[PDB]
């Protein structure tokens, strides 16, 4: 069967299993570029493509900030809504 | 008249893939045939950004 | 738009008009009582008769119950359909990546 | 004793025959030929039967080999290809998606 | 979970039943135009000409929806496997 | 609130459709013809056709135009070309080979995508 | 006779509503744009979608060509030569290994 | 007509009754009705539907914490 | 996946029905021509001879698509398999 | 319990017969329309320009919902594999 | 729709002063009767594009 429900890692892990990914992908690219016996330039045109990709996960694990704990996200936890303990205003704090 | 018996004659003996489809053996065959490469997948569903206004996505899994 | 606006145009008028009618039935003596001297402290209060001042002090008054209350109304609506909703477990930080020597 | 700057009368002839045009005058005469050599009937017709051709040309023979052929062959593989689009037999002869 | 895909055959064919069901609805409004125009005619003829003209036009009309549903039975045959 | 307006005869609709009969009959007034040089092909219980003493009426007015005539003309030609493609490629004779392995528009076909 | 129409285009902007109004339409025409089809769309993450059949019929004249994969390497052509212009290393990033936000 | 929170006034100062009436009954009666009753209809709705889902929010988050063990 | 394809030779037949149903529809439209056609001629005789074209244009056009909605019926069934 | 997924794929060409079927139940209506605009011009014709406006505002919108009933059918095979 | 509109001819043909009184009926018919064929409209899109 299936179901609607919740993430099954963490964000962070996601991310990080991600850059792993692309880093094996690169990786084969290079090894590939290199029996071939292709040189620097040659390499970059090959494997520009997982390179970019790697960086694109990297950037994505560097912008994803985990979450502090105080008393407000614990308030939230406790009643299960999306809340950001970082806001005085809510919605009108991006314009203010 | 004659195109379509001889493609219909075609069609029954296997010789020629059916009117709209894509046979596997057939096409298998002619590859061998021609040395030419097979007919693989070469689509990608899980690139960065073809499902994302899908809302049914497809789940990678490795088989 | 509705059939029922008559019907809700009648029960509005009933509450107002009953309202006033109580008042009239109070009549004076309003200002020495309890309630109005907590009014007049009451920031609920001024702010709910500067909204129908004249100015552009309604544009001012519905501002700013958008940009302090609406906010976190539109939050809410936002979380009513999450409340129900399966949620994983927060990956609280470890607040050990960051620290760096100073050079 | 005229205090602006006069415009000749052969000016004004010039000029008559770039303002007295109407809306047919360039409706017609510009859209018969846009109409006749357009998205429609010619440039239309060459620029989306050349699709399928190339189409059909990298799938059956490949762009590197038809490159290295012969002008002459090219455009007799070409032909055979617009013939196969334009008859169409697996889309029951229709060209519908 | 399983996942078995079907592809039916028949379901070539059961559409276009229904398709052709639904041509003849139509041709009430067809002959509707006409029957306007005769009970028109028949309580002022010298408008007979002036109103001659929206006939054609509803007669052309309310076949066309007719036309157009034809499309589709047509359409669900000739090339569909 | 009660201004009383008078009714206004630039509002109403009394010449609209007497224009476009005016237009119509300067159309047709174009179809007059001669009886000399005249022939039109009846149905085969001799009543008239409907498109065919209507055609009198069009070249008189292409005999008007200017450019039209002398440009509309050149996308006739891909008509016959069309006509002439079409029958050379009802019966071409093509590879089995080729036509196994790569089907024009064919569905199911992964390497377009489905 | 002074008129804007002549000698000011900006007095005449100012005077008319009616010429304000293709401004708003642009500003808000672009507004969208920017706020909906900018990240799902024209973004290097959201750019092959256009290869989809459903949400992008023949963007391409024809169904797209994935053996061939003309974005891939138009892309990678231009990611190299941005390589090439930085002078990068393109295995600095394979010596990496992220940790995790344990606990 | 028939507008929405309009209403019209006879000589009496009284509300006319466009659809229902409803000043037969005595003022100790409409005075229980309306004591509760507010300018507002659709927020109230609102408001039940998020204590609906509150009392039937998720914790599932929580369990795999172990706040319920 | 697993994928079964399936020919089911019963909707060659079971369509045959689903379009004959709708053969009938402008059987309606049909007649409704001549109760139009009836009444004007009753309210005015001498014009029945210039609405007589007009009555049996909408007669033989309704049963045209009345003709192709059973056209296709009888092409359902003597011809595929 | 145990799962099963199945994809039909003949709903894809059964649904376009299903809602062909209701394509044509406007075109009565459409053509009701125009025989009001007859009638109601051969009882005063003098007034014929000024209903013909709700004459055309009477047919499009009558017109529009077969329309919108003929786009399911079609989006319902040119998309859908 | 038809119906509606019909009728106002009809009426409009037996009283040309009726005109305009009837129009405001003539605009509320078609708006809340063309309202239930979008909202079977509305369910016939919502039940493709949404549901998975
Ligand atoms: C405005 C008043 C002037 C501010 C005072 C000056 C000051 O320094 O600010 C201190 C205080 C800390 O601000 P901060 O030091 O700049 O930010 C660091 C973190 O945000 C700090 O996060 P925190 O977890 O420490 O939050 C502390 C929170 C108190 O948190 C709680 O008490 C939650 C438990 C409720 C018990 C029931 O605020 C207070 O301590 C007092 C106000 C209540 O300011 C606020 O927190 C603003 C509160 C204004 C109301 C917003 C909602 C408060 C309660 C939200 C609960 C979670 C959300 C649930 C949804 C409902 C939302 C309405
Ligand atoms: C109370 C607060 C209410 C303000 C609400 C609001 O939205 O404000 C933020 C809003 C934009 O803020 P944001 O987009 O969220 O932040 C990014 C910055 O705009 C980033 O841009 P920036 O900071 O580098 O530019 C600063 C400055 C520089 O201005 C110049 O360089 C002059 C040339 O002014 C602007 O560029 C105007 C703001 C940006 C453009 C308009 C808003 C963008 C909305 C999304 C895209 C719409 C596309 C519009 C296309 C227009 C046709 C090309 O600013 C405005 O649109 C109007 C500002 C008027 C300030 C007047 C203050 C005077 C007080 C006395
Ligand atoms: C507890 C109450 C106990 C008393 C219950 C008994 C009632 C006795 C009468 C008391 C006086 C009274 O109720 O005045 C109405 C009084 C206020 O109602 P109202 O004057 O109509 O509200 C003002 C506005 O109409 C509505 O105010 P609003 O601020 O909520 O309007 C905002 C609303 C806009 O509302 C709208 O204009 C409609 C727009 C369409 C929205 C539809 C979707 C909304 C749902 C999503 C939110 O905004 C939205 O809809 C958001 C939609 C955004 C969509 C985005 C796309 O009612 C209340 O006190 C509320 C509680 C009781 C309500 C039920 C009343 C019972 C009705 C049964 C009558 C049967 C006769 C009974 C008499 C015979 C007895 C023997
Ligand atoms: C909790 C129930 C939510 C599920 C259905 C929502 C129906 C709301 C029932 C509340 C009745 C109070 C009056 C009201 O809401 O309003 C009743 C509404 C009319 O409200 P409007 O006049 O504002 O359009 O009636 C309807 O047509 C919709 C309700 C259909 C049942
Ligand atoms: C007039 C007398 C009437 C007698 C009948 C009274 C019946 C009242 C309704 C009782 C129904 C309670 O309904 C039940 O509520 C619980 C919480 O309370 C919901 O449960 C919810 O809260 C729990 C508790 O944290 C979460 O862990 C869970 O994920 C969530 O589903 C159930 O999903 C729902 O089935
Ligand atoms: C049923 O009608 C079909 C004909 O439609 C042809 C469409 O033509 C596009 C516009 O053609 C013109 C061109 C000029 C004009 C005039 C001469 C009236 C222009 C004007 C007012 C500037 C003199 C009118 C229409
Ligand atoms: C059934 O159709 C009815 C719709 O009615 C359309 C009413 O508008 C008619 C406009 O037609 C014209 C076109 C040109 C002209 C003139 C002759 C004034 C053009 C001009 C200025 C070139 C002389 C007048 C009326
Ligand atoms: C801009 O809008 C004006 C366009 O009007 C076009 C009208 O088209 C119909 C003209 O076609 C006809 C039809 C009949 C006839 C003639 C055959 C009237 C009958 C005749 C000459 C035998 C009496 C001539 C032309």
């Amino acid at each position: 069967s299936s179901y609607t429900g919740a993430a099954l890692a963490p964000k962070s892990e996601r991310l990080r299993l991600a850059f792993e990914e692309k880093q094996k992908d690169h990786q084969k690219c290079i090894e590939e570029a290199k029996g071939k016996g292709l040189k620097k330039d040659e390499l970059i045109d090959a494997c520009a493509w997982t390179h970019r990709k790697t960086i694109l996960a990297l950037k994505d694990w560097f912008a994803y900030r985990p979450p502090f704990q105080d008393r407000r996200s614990k308030w939230a936890e406790y009643c299960s809504i999306r809340h950001d303990s970082g806001s005085w205003l809510g919605w009108s704090q991006k314009f203010f | 008249n004659l195109r379509v018996e001889w493609e219909k004659n075609m069609e029954i003996q296997k010789k020629l893939h059916p009117s709209g489809l894509w046979s596997e053996e057939q096409a298998f065959a002619a590859a061998e045939k021609l040395g030419r490469p097979k007919a693989g997948h070469p689509m990608r569903v899980f690139e960065d950004g073809y499902q994302q206004f899908d809302l049914k996505p497809k789940l990678f899994d490795p088989d | 738009s509705s059939p029922l606006v008559p019907v809700w145009n009648d029960l509005r008028a009933l509450q107002v008009f009953t309202s006033q009618e109580y008042m009239q039935k109070r009549g004076p003596g309003f200002t020495n009582t309890l309630e109005y001297k907590l009014s007049c402290l009451n920031p609920v209060k001024w702010y709910d008769m500067m909204k129908v001042m004249p100015g552009g002090k309604a544009f001012v008054g519905t501002a700013l119950g958008l940009a302090l209350f609406g906010g976190w109304g539109v939050e809410f609506v936002k979380n009513i359909s999450v409340m129900t909703k399966e949620k994983p477990p927060i990956d609280w930080n470890n607040e050990k990546l960051g620290h760096l020597t100073r050079s | 004793a005229p205090l602006y700057p006069v415009l000749s009368q052969a000016s004004l002839y010039k000029r008559h025959f770039f303002k007295n045009i109407k809306l047919f005058h360039v409706v017609f005469y510009v859209g018969a030929p846009c109409v006749t050599f357009g998205t429609a009937a010619w440039s239309g017709s060459n620029r989306n039967s050349r699709e399928a051709i190339f189409m059909v040309i990298e799938e059956r023979h490949g762009w590197d080999n038809f490159k290295k052929l012969s002008s002459h062959q090219q455009g007799v593989i070409m032909q055979e290809a617009a013939q196969e689009s334009l008859l169409a037999r697996n889309k029951g002869e229709l060209h519908l998606p | 979970a399983i996942a078995y895909e079907v592809t039916v055959n028949g379901a070539n064919l059961i559409g276009a039943g229904m398709a052709a069901s639904g041509v003849g609805v139509p041709a009430i409004g067809v002959a509707m135009c006409f029957s306007s125009y005769m009970l028109a005619a028949a309580r002022q003829p010298n408008m007979s000409a002036k109103l001659l003209p929206y006939c054609i036009l509803g007669f052309a009309l309310s076949e066309a929806l007719a036309l157009f549903t034809l499309l589709i039975a047509l359409l669900e045959l000739f090339v569909f496997s | 609130a009660a201004p009383a307006e008078k009714p206004d005869p630039a509002l109403d609709a009394t010449k609209a459709l007497p224009k476009a009969l005016e237009e119509v009959e300067f159309f047709q007034s174009y179809a007059v013809r001669r009886k000399t040089g005249f022939h039109l092909f009846n149905r085969a219980t001799g009543s008239p056709t409907i498109v065919g003493p209507m055609f009198y009426n069009l070249y008189n007015f292409v005999r008007i135009g200017r450019v039209s005539k002398y440009v509309c003309w050149l996308s006739l030609p891909l008509v016959f070309q069309r006509m002439w493609m079409k029958n050379r490629a009802t019966g071409m004779e093509y590879d089995i080979d080729l036509e196994n392995y790569a089907p024009f528009e064919a569905k199911k076909n992964p390497m377009h995508g489905h | 006779v002074y008129t804007n129409w002549q000698s000011s285009y900006t007095r005449l902007f100012v005077s008319k509503p009616w010429m304000w109004h293709p401004l708003a339409w642009m500003t808000l025409s672009v507004g969208i744009w920017w706020k909906f089809g900018k990240e799902s769309l024209c973004n290097e993450r959201s750019f092959y979608i256009h290869t989809h059949p459903k949400w992008a019929p023949h963007k391409f004249h024809t169904v797209y060509n994935w053996s061939r994969d003309p974005i891939k390497w138009t892309l990678a052509e231009q990611y190299a030569s941005i390589i090439r212009n930085t002078n990068t290393d393109i295995e600095a990033v394979l010596k990496i290994k992220l940790p995790a936000n344990a606990n | 007509g028939e507008l929405s929170e309009y209403v019209e006034v006879n000589e009496k100062g009284m509300p006319k009754p466009q659809a229902l009436s409803l000043w037969n009954m005595p003022y100790a009666k409409r005075r229980a009705l309306t004591k509760f009753a507010r300018g507002v209809r659709w927020q109230f709705i609102v408001l039940f539907i998020a204590l609906y889902n509150f009392k039937n929010r998720d914790d599932s988050h929580l369990l795999r914490r172990g706040a319920y063990n």
